[PDB]
């Protein structure tokens, strides 16, 4: 509170000096669901090219 | 919560810190006129039975 007062005698009474919140950690992210595959296979395991 | 964000907001100067003592400012008065329109008795009375 100090550092906000500008000042070394605080009054008595309640003083708002800064906020808090809390920080993420892992930040987890699954959005997905592998679907609708394209065969590579036919373009790269085919028997005739 | 953008560190970069906040930056650009030092450079600016002292706004929104001073409304922010502008809004305690009236919260702290704004409950200041409820002793002054309700508080007018220092003695609590009960009713008989
Ligand atoms: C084709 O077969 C080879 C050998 O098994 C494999 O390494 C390759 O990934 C296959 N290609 C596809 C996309 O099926």
């Amino acid at each position: 509170t100090k550092c906000t007062l500008k000042s070394f005698t605080v009054e008595k009474g309640i003083y708002q000096t800064s906020n808090f919140r809390v920080q993420p950690t892992e930040s987890i992210v699954r959005f997905p669901n592998i679907t609708n595959l394209c065969p590579f296979g036919e373009v790269f395991n085919a028997t005739r090219f | 919560d953008s560190t970069e964000c906040s930056n650009l907001l030092l450079q600016y100067g002292s706004f929104c810190t001073q409304l922010n003592r502008a809004l305690t400012g009236i919260a702290v008065e704004q409950d200041k006129n409820t002793q002054e329109v309700f508080a007018q008795v220092k003695q609590i009375y009960k009713t008989p039975p």
